């Protein structure tokens, strides 16, 4: 996708929303939990995210949902500390 | 512009209607400007410097 | 009348905003840096209605206005000056005597002198 | 000419040089037209703040670059903060209220 | 020389708003660079320097890290001397200087702080 | 800064109360010196090279 | 439960007056001394303009004296000197104040066009308000006897009036007098009584001043500001760093002028304070008070009245206002001279090694310390400073898929900045793709371009998905391709066609690719013969896919091999059967509309490579013998000079009108010029003979020069005609034409005389070029200033109305058709069909579906289409109503930025517009947009009635026409000057011509209709683009016409107050919310109003936006009087504040924050 990027706007209209979502994903790779889906092949995270959108996986609703499950994983799994702090100030 | 005196044109529309309004000017080498110009009513005016 | 009629009828709209025109068609002492901004503000921008706000608004210098009030000479002679000076000394003497009338001014000065000699 | 980061004027924290490096390229009105048309919000965003005259921003974002984090973290460019004080220096008051 | 210093007080002097190269449009105060600010490069290295030292004192012992840290006064503001450190560690003066020199001995192979020098 | 104070302490202080402002050839260009010149102040110790 | 008291996110900014206490809130101390820096220690004085206790410390964390040094005491002040030891930037943000003795008038609210303090008080500016506060004529402050309430008295009048009454009407003079005047003023009670009195039995002889002030008085009281704040008692001080006195080189300090100002105001102020304690002679103190006035007024804003000089400079001093009244340098930047790079792709550019090294310095550092190599950050710097081989490879890594966008000097349109993928090149010059070299309008005369590095992550994605050159295939102005092959390549593909008879020809047939082996292996030529081969075509229909079609066509060697480049689809062969000229781009366009992006992009690289190679193979040159003169030249010239000779002899013997024989002999030479021009062209065109089989035949000259002209590549008729023909009629500085055309040509010698004649043409050519080049941008600024705020929003609304689009027909008496003006256009609603059905409602006319509008024959030449002119949208533009025309093929993406793209496209071709019943040129375009009345405006019938004379010249007067019918009459005024067009008694319609002259758009919009006026503007502005021959879509003209009709004027009775001319934005949104709110009778009917670009742009919501272009001293002032607030949606004002642009990549951000600001 190092020359459009046109195949991606087809999967999600408005080239602007495309930039927002792919950068969102590209941010996920560059710093934090990487884990791309399409093989890297020596490409920057800028385009790796786009390769995914073109491939058909990782959209706007997709990312938001995995964020929901991510929160339910960070929160629900480690609630033993939170509840312990809840009894702190009664 | 060369010193001395010359009568300038100012021809064409200068106040609508369109009527000449010729004007003279004296340009000194070391001094002040001395002008003489007409008006629509054909009066004569002077501009010192 | 003069300024109002000349300004309006001429400027319609003078095309390229002929500034160097009606400014000569204005009275009073010319070549000022005060009357300048008051013409560049009306012509364009808020046209039509601005040209009616101008006349209704038309219906200067520190030093020149200072010499004006100083213009009130009221100069003096050796007689005049000494007269004024005499009234000054006259006023002053009555004040001190009025102060001398005050016993606590003497007693305080006395109290503060003993303070002076006490170092 | 080419410039990553150099000196800045005391008055306005904008890039300038000629003593060791070269003062970075000038943007302007003609170019901000183009960026707005494309929809390059973040490019114009950076190109107006951290990339130019954001005191804390440029340093904050440069550290993020060497750390390989990108992002941005912008802030009010001093080319607007100065205006607040210059306007406030006059009898007129401008305040940037929350919501 | 007294006369020389006198001439260094003359004139207003010049104002920044003065046009210079007569561009579009020049002002003397626009060429004035800032020097109180530090280069982002310089600021980045200082941070990495903090990380460098904060990581090197880890490969040291407590009775050696605290010794090096407290003497040259780092990450604790007010730096102390041989006595104020010799009192808090029983053995006074020479003993603590012995350890202080031993820690410096340790830093003769790592390259991190070496290149950070220049 | 404390960390720097430690750093010079580990590699030798020599912390001169002087800076540096030597005239250096700007990065990129390169050539050969064909003439040097020195205009000394009238009342200043002239240099060896001068 | 928020109420946070920190520097968080703000949704709006407010502007209003500042109370003396308001100023005190910012005060971190009071400047009391004019002293700046020490004469010896060079240290900040005690309470001077540069205090350390008041403002900030000099050094970062050490106090003034030195009791405290390091970070130990960053929150505690010093013992010996109250110096808060934090930063030095504190010295950059701290305020401070001076507290004057007697009050002082603010120069702005005093003398800034309308006297705010006067009009609020109803009182003359430079007349009465001057003589009353300069201590000249004392004013009153309310009296219950004899004296009114605001009359002006002299000293004599004062004591006389005082002796008569006194001790019960006390009224001071000067500054504090106007204060008590503004303070005593009751805005509330006056707002009532002004409403009562200015409504009682008064026609239009008063309503003017009545409506004006009552709206103004109502505004100020509701603004929140108390008129007390008008003249300040406490003047705040600017932070020191924003006006420093920094030592330059070897002494010689450099300060700002504000220090001169602040120093003067303080000195004059203290003398004032000292005199208000000593003997107080009225003349001495009053003068000093006037001098404080002078000082303060000069510091705030010089302007204006003499200009305070001093500072040794014969130039004035830069006051506060002058420092904010009326470019943005950036890091990570560079520039260099550009050079062509044929070996590149369409998404690639040649970026120099040393250039790219210093540009990605922060990226190289990070990646180095990331991999290993460098032990630390400072290790990397020393590592790249010593360019160490390995570093270059890491550089090859960081620029991999990191787009860098290029920029040229004159950025007229969007294609001024385009992104590419960085390619390392051993050189110090920047190389560019020869296709997008036209979009930039860039040549290699020595032109130099700039480069920028998208640092931000999404800033890279903005560059790749938008500003990347591969996404900009089509022009935003006109749907046609912009990266279309130019001179070198096109002559290349033209040389790859051009069927030449025989000459190593013959019809030896094969199958495509094998022919390539034939061409390299000689034997056969290349431009022959024709010859036949097997063409395997591919076409699709209905269910798409691909349908093969092998056959045997008669192409040429060139057409055969060139076919290999052509993509999978396409009509095939026939696209190559023609040649290379304009269809060279036509081929590219069709490929894009039938294939897509990628197939078209690669196709361009291929067609580019092809042209250059085969053109290089061709080797077309230009020897002196390439430009052949006709033999009949000397013949034709003699004949013309024979004819003109007969005419001069006639003029000699009277006969013909000698007054205009000049015109007729000019026609002779003009005919003569055409004769040589036609002869030269017919000769140089065909010629040749060849020898096909049995010899004797004719084609077209292979005369290099001709080939270049018959294939774009900078070669037009006029230039050619000057090469071999003759330079025709030449202009004279007078503007007249010389009656002796340059008979000779550039092929021949040129006499010293005729060159000294042609020198005038060149001078006025370059010079006129210089004017219209800057005048073009002068137009674009106005176009953008008014339009750069509207963006396609609320998706796609309802509504069906829209201008009936029809082919621009001058064919009434000249025959000239153009019917492509509907494509990518959204249908109004099922636009009929000679029978039934057909076109849908909102179906956008496809590129293939407009070609279907020919299958319905020449019968259907009228279709209603949704336009930005209509569209019942609110503060934006419906996506459907717009179209699609971009570099992209679909409809405009929701939240684009129509305005700027529109303006750019319109003011881009301004470079090629010649300034002058036909004005013509760029100036003509301006007048249509400004909506100016012609020098001889025609007249129209407002209401349809029966025409009759209304008292023949009985005024005044001047004729009078009165069309009365049905009910009520009208009396139009004809000024005798200029005739008529309708006799008495005749009936007219609603808007008929009765002057048969130039039409005024104001009347057209006002009477004829909105569709009419917009149709007029578009079809009249286009007519000046036809002549210049510059293609530009009608949409963008419609777009600027959209907000060219932004506001209107209401005429009836509603929640809005009648005479007020308000925009249909608030109007429609409020009239829709009144029919079903309480009653439609609490609202009126409005009326669209035509206002020019400037007059429209003048009006805008943000006060920050206005302060951009228009007079800041005015806008900031008036917006200050009423408590106004920008909040905060505009583009321009949201740029200077330096945040996300409410459109494009943003938009989503603003919408979320826009809805977010609904809780409170
Ligand atoms: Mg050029
Ligand atoms: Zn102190
Ligand atoms: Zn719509």
């Amino acid at each position: 996708a190092r020359v459009t990027v046109q195949d991606a706007v087809e999967k999600i209209g408005n080239r602007f929303d495309l930039v927002l979502v792919a950068a969102r994903r590209a941010r996920q790779m560059q710093v934090g939990g990487k884990d791309p889906l399409v093989p890297e092949e020596n490409d920057k995270t800028t385009v790796i995210a786009l390769r995914e959108i073109e491939e058909g996986l990782i959209n706007n609703q997709i990312l938001d949902v995995r964020e929901r499950q991510e929160q339910q994983e960070q929160e629900a799994a480690e609630l033993q500390a939170v509840t312990a702090i809840a009894e702190g100030r009664r | 512009r060369s010193p001395g005196v010359f009568f300038d044109s100012d021809k064409g529309k200068t106040h609508s209607s369109g009527k000449v309004l010729y004007n003279a000017r004296i340009i000194p080498y070391r001094g002040s400007w001395l002008d003489f110009e007409f008006d629509p009513k054909d009066n004569l005016f002077v501009r010192i410097d | 009348q003069s300024q109002l009629k000349l300004l309006v009828t001429r400027g319609k709209e003078q095309g390229y905003l002929t500034y160097a025109e009606v400014n000569d068609h204005l009275p009073e002492d010319i070549v000022d840096s005060d009357q300048i901004e008051d013409i560049i503000q009306m012509i364009n921008d808020m046209g039509i209605q601005v040209m009616e706000e101008a006349p209704d608004a038309d219906d200067t210098d520190p030093v020149r206005m200072y010499m004006r009030e100083m213009g009130t000479v009221e100069l003096l002679t050796r007689e005049g000056e000494i007269d004024i000076a005499k009234r000054i000394e006259d006023g002053i003497n009555q004040v001190q005597c009025s102060v001398a009338e005050y016993p606590e001014a003497i007693t305080y000065l006395l109290e503060q002198y003993d303070r002076v000699e006490a170092e | 000419h080419a410039r990553s980061t150099g000196s800045y004027s005391l008055v306005t924290q904008q890039p300038l040089g000629g003593k060791a490096q070269f003062g970075g390229q000038r943007f302007g009105e003609m170019e901000v037209w183009a960026l707005e048309a494309y929809g390059a919000a973040y490019t114009l965003q950076e190109m107006l703040t951290v990339k130019s005259d954001d005191v804390n921003g440029r340093t904050k974002m440069y550290k993020n670059i060497v750390d390989g984090n990108h992002q941005m973290e912008p802030g009010m460019p001093e080319s607007f903060n100065v205006l607040l004080k210059e306007i406030r220096s006059l009898g007129i008051n401008i305040e940037l209220e929350d919501e | 020389d007294k006369i020389r210093k006198v001439l260094k007080i003359a004139k207003e002097p010049i104002s920044m708003e003065t046009p210079i190269g007569d561009d579009e449009d020049s002002h003397l105060g626009d060429f004035i660079e800032d020097t109180t600010l530090e280069l982002p490069l310089d600021s980045a290295t200082t941070e990495s320097l903090r990380a460098a030292t904060h990581d090197v004192l880890a490969g040291l012992t407590a009775r050696e890290a605290k010794v090096l840290r407290m003497r040259f006064g780092i990450d604790m503001n007010t730096d102390y001397t041989l006595e104020e450190v010799g009192k808090q560690f029983d053995v006074t003066r020479e003993r603590i200087r012995q350890i202080e020199a031993k820690a410096l001995r340790k830093l003769r192979h790592p390259s991190r702080s070496e290149v950070l020098r220049s | 800064t404390p960390e720097e104070k430690l750093l010079r302490a580990i590699f030798g202080e020599k912390a001169s109360d002087v800076k540096d402002s030597s005239l250096r050839v700007p990065n990129g260009v390169s050539g050969t010196v064909i003439d040097v010149q020195v205009f000394t102040r009238d009342g200043v110790e002239k240099d060896k090279r001068a | 439960l928020k109420a946070q008291t920190k520097t968080e996110e703000f949704d709006a900014i407010k502007i209003a007056l500042a109370s003396p206490d308001m100023i005190r809130s910012w005060s971190f101390g009071e400047v009391k001394k004019p002293e700046t820096i020490n004469y010896r220690t060079f240290k900040p004085e005690r309470d001077g303009l540069f205090c350390a206790r008041i403002f900030g410390p000099v050094k970062d964390y050490e106090c003034l004296c030195g009791k405290y040094k390091r970070l130990k005491h960053r929150g505690v002040i010093c013992e010996k000197c109250g110096v808060e030891v934090t930063q030095t930037k504190v010295r950059r943000e701290r305020m401070g104040h001076i507290e004057l003795a007697s009050p002082t008038a603010h120069i702005w609210f005093l003398k800034s066009l309308p006297s705010r303090i006067g009009l609020l008080l109803d009182m003359p500016l430079r007349d009465i308000e001057r003589v009353l506060y300069f201590e000249s004529y004392v004013v009153i402050e309310g009296g219950m006897t004899n004296l009114e309430r605001q009359q002006i008295l002299t000293e004599e009048q004062y004591l006389d009036a005082l002796e008569e009454f006194g001790d019960e009407f006390d009224a001071k003079m000067g500054a504090e007098a106007i204060q008590a005047l503004l303070k005593s003023m009751d805005l509330e009670q006056e707002c009532e009584q002004l409403r009562e009195e200015l409504n009682e039995t008064n026609s239009e002889t008063k309503r003017k001043k009545l409506t004006k002030r009552i709206k103004l008085l109502e505004a100020f009281v509701q603004s929140g500001n108390k008129p007390e704040w008008m003249i300040l008692t406490v003047l705040p001080v600017l932070p020191p760093d924003l006006r420093p006195l920094v030592p330059l080189d070897g002494g010689r300090f450099a300060t700002s002028d504000l220090n001169d100002l602040y120093r003067r105001v303080i000195n004059r102020n203290n003398r004032l304070k000292r005199l208000l304690d000593l003997a107080a002679p009225d003349i001495i103190v009053r003068n000093e008070k006037r001098m404080l006035q002078e000082a303060v007024d000069a510091l705030l804003d010089n302007g204006r009245r003499g200009r305070a000089i001093t500072g040794s400079n014969k130039r004035p001093l830069k006051s506060l206002a002058d420092m904010i009244k009326g470019g943005k340098r950036v890091d990570y930047s560079g520039r260099s001279v550009i050079t062509v790079g044929p070996y590149l792709r369409l998404h690639q550019c040649g970026l120099p090694k040393k250039m790219a090294l210093e540009l990605f310095k922060p990226f190289i550092y990070g990646k180095l310390e990331l991999r290993g190599l460098a032990t630390t950050i400072k290790a990397a710097k020393k590592m790249v400073e010593r360019e160490e081989a390995v570093v270059w490879d890491i550089l090859d890594e960081v620029i991999r898929e990191h787009p860098v966008l290029l920029n040229r000097a004159p950025t007229l349109h969007r294609l001024g900045i385009q992104a590419f993928e960085p390619v390392l090149i051993e050189g110090k010059a920047i190389q560019l793709h020869p296709l997008v070299c036209a979009a930039y309008n860039a040549d290699f005369d020595g032109d130099q371009m700039a480069v920028h590095v998208p640092l931000t992550l999404e800033a890279q994605l903005e560059a790749r998905a938008l500003m990347m050159s591969t996404n900009n295939i089509l022009s935003p102005a006109n749907g046609e391709p912009i990266i279309v092959p130019s001179q070198d390549v096109v002559l290349g593909l033209y040389y790859m066609t051009r069927d030449c008879v025989n000459a190593k020809g013959e019809g030896m047939v094969l199958t495509g690719p094998k022919e390539a082996e034939r061409l390299y292996r000689s034997g056969l030529a290349s431009l022959h013969a024709r010859v036949k081969v097997r063409i395997t075509e591919y076409e699709k229909d209905a269910n798409g896919e691909l349908v093969a079609k092998t056959s045997l066509k008669d192409t040429t060697v060139g057409r055969a091999i060139l076919w290999m480049i052509v993509p999978k689809g396409l009509p095939y062969s026939i696209v190559n059967q023609a040649l290379g000229k304009k269809a060279i781009s036509k081929m590219l366009n069709t490929c894009y509309r039938i294939l897509g992006l990628k197939p078209t992009v690669i196709f361009a690289d291929q067609i580019m490579y092809t042209g250059f190679a085969y053109a290089a193979r061709s080797g077309a040159s230009v020897g002196i013998d390439d430009m052949v003169i006709p033999e009949k030249k000397h013949e034709i010239i003699s004949e013309a000079e024979a004819e003109v000779a007969e005419i001069q002899e006639q003029f000699q013997s009277g006969l013909v009108t000698a007054g205009e024989r000049y015109n007729k002999v000019i026609d002779i030479w003009a005919a003569a010029n055409d004769r040589v021009s036609k002869a030269m062209m017919d000769n140089l065109q065909t010629e040749t003979v060849i020898n096909r089989d049995g010899q004797e035949e004719k084609q077209v000259s292979f005369n290099s020069i001709y080939m270049m002209a018959d294939s774009g590549a900078r070669g037009s008729a006029a230039q050619i005609r000057q090469l071999a023909g003759m330079r025709g009629l030449m202009a004279k500085p007078d503007g007249s034409i010389i009656e002796t055309p340059i008979t000779a040509n550039f092929r021949e010698g040129l006499n010293v005389l005729q060159y000294f004649i042609s020198t005038h043409g060149a001078r006025k050519g370059l010079a006129d070029t210089a004017l219209k080049t800057a005048n073009s941008g002068y137009l674009t600024r106005r176009l953008v200033d008014v339009a750069q705020d509207l963006v396609v929003t609320e998706d796609d609304c309802g509504t069906h109305e829209g201008i009936m689009m029809t082919p621009v027909i001058e064919g009434g008496d000249v025959k000239e058709p153009l019917r492509d003006r509907v494509l990518g256009r959204v249908t109004a609603e099922d636009v009929l069909k000679p029978g039934t059905a057909d076109i849908l409602v909102p179906r956008n006319t496809l590129l293939h579906e407009q070609w279907c509008d020919l299958l319905e024959e020449n019968s259907v030449d009228a279709v209603k289409v949704r336009s930005v002119v209509s569209c019942d949208t609110d503060f934006g533009v419906c996506a459907h109503c717009y179209g699609r025309d971009l570099a992209r093929g679909h409809i405009i993406n929701k939240g684009e930025a129509i305005g700027v793209i529109a303006a750019q496209s319109i003011g881009e071709p301004g470079t090629q517009l010649t300034m002058r019943d036909i004005t013509g040129g760029l100036p003509r375009v301006a007048d249509l947009f400004e909506a100016r009345r012609p020098k001889e405006p025609a007249i129209l019938a407002e209401i349809s009635g029966i025409v009759s004379f209304g008292k023949e010249t009985k005024g005044k007067r001047r004729l009078v026409i009165t069309p009365v019918d049905g009910s009520d009459p009208y009396e139009e005024m004809i000024p005798k000057w200029r005739q008529l067009n309708v006799f008495e008694g005749e009936r007219v319609e609603r808007g008929d011509v009765i002057s048969d002259g130039p039409e005024a758009p104001h009347d057209i919009l006002r009477l004829r209709g909105v569709h009419a006026v917009t149709r007029y503007i578009v079809n009249e502005v286009q007519d000046v683009y036809r002549l210049q021959g510059v293609k530009i879509n009608d949409k963008h003209i419609e777009v600027i016409v959209r907000q060219m009709l932004r506001k209107a004027t209401i005429v009836n009775a509603g929640s809005s107050d009648f005479l007020e001319g308000e925009q249909v934005e608030y109007s429609r949104v409020k009239i829709a919310n009144r029919e079903l709110e309480a009653n439609g009778k609490v609202g009126a009917t409005y009326s669209r109003d035509l206002l020019g670009i400037t007059k429209a742009s003048l009006a805008t919501e943000s006060f920050i936006s206005a302060a951009s272009f228009q007079e800041t001293t005015r806008v900031l002032t008036e917006a200050a009087v009423a408590g106004k607030r920008d909040e905060l949606r505009g583009l321009k004002e949201n740029v200077i504040v330096g945040r996300l642009i409410p459109a494009g990549t943003g938009y989503a951000y603003h919408q979320d924050r826009m809805r977010r600001r609904a809780a409170g």
